[PDB]
């Protein structure tokens, strides 16, 4: 039995501190947390079904006080209803802090936050990009073993008002019907290859014709006219993606039919990147707003 | 409904 109230204020409180301050939950909330949320992701479609308005996020990776001024500017849940497309852990400091406030809300808000799996969400990349480090050194082992079974049941995509297909890689040139992607069994590990590799993995390419093999080493690059033909195929108007650092925090791809976007202002302190969320009105207008990294 | 899109960036500076 979860203070999901108690637990949610906790993290809220370090807002104004010096950037890097950590929040110590009790090993038995976050396993809380992970089990009470497991719950609720396997209630729900693997497939979202959403409703405008709502807020659009990309990759977070652990970049707590980034999250914190997300939500200082977007409105704290529920005041706004969120959707974020993965990467929630590794690379950064804070991503214990980060994934629990993201869990917390999803268990207080269950209709009006939504999470997304990214491929980070996946224990074979977040045993070494940074997640379970942060784990066993903090408290054990045995919590993030508990994470990955959380992670196991989130969903895999999400489409807004029948228009805007969501998820964090993007295309696959083996998915025919969004039945495929209702029929995915949760709990489940992300594949090497496949639909649920794809959907977690691939990207755009403007010098690709049709698909091609991705420079990451997984998954593919798919082009513009692949795009066009998805949309048209769905009778979508617009993919809404993460999984790319891009300068601007959002980028578009094929003339408006795709955008990229990407939250973790100056990632990895390396990139100098802004990063960007979406606001989604109830006519399905989309606007950006941006975080630039400043000295 | 159809997908429309705000010219008008908003942005904010995060110093540090
Ligand atoms: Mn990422
Ligand atoms: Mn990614």
């Amino acid at each position: 039995m979860l203070n999901i109230d108690s637990i949610i204020q906790r993290l809220l409180e370090v807002r104004g501190s010096k950037p890097g301050k950590n929040v110590q939950l009790q090993e038995n909330e976050i396993r809380g947390l992970c089990l009470k949320s497991r719950e609720i992701f396997l209630s729900q479609p693997i497939l979202l079904e959403l409703e405008a308005p709502l807020k659009i996020c990309g990759d977070i990776h652990g970049q707590y006080y980034d999250l914190l001024r997300l939500f200082e500017y977007g409105g704290f849940p529920p005041e706004s209803n969120y959707l974020f497309l993965g990467d929630y852990v590794d690379r950064g400091k804070q991503s214990l802090e980060t994934i629990c406030l993201l869990l917390a809300y999803k268990i207080k808000y269950p209709e009006n936050f939504f999470l997304l799996r990214g491929n980070h969400e996946c224990a074979s990349i977040n045993r070494i990009y940074g997640f379970y480090d942060e784990c066993k050194r903090r408290y054990n082992i045995k919590l993030w073993k508990t994470f990955t079974d959380c992670f196991n049941c989130l969903p895999i995509a999400a489409i807004v008002d029948e228009k805007i297909f969501c998820c964090h890689g993007g295309l696959s040139p083996d998915l025919q019907s969004m039945e495929q992607i209702r029929r995915i069994m949760r709990p489940t590990d992300v594949p090497d290859q496949g639909l649920l590799c794809d959907l977690l993995w691939s990207d755009p390419d403007k010098d690709v014709l049709g698909w091609g093999e991705n420079d990451r080493g997984v998954s593919f690059t798919f082009g513009a006219e692949v795009v066009a033909k998805f949309l048209h195929k769905h009778d979508l108007d617009l993919i809404c993606r993460a999984h790319q650092v891009v300068e601007d925090g959002y980028e578009f791809f094929a003339k408006r039919q795709l955008v990229t976007l990407f939250s973790a202002p100056n990632y990895c302190g390396e990139f100098d990147n802004a990063g960007a969320m979406m606001s989604v009105d109830e006519t399905l207008m989309c606007s950006f707003q941006i975080l630039k990294p400043a000295e | 409904k159809k997908v429309t899109f705000l010219e008008e960036v908003t942005e904010y500076y995060i110093s540090g």
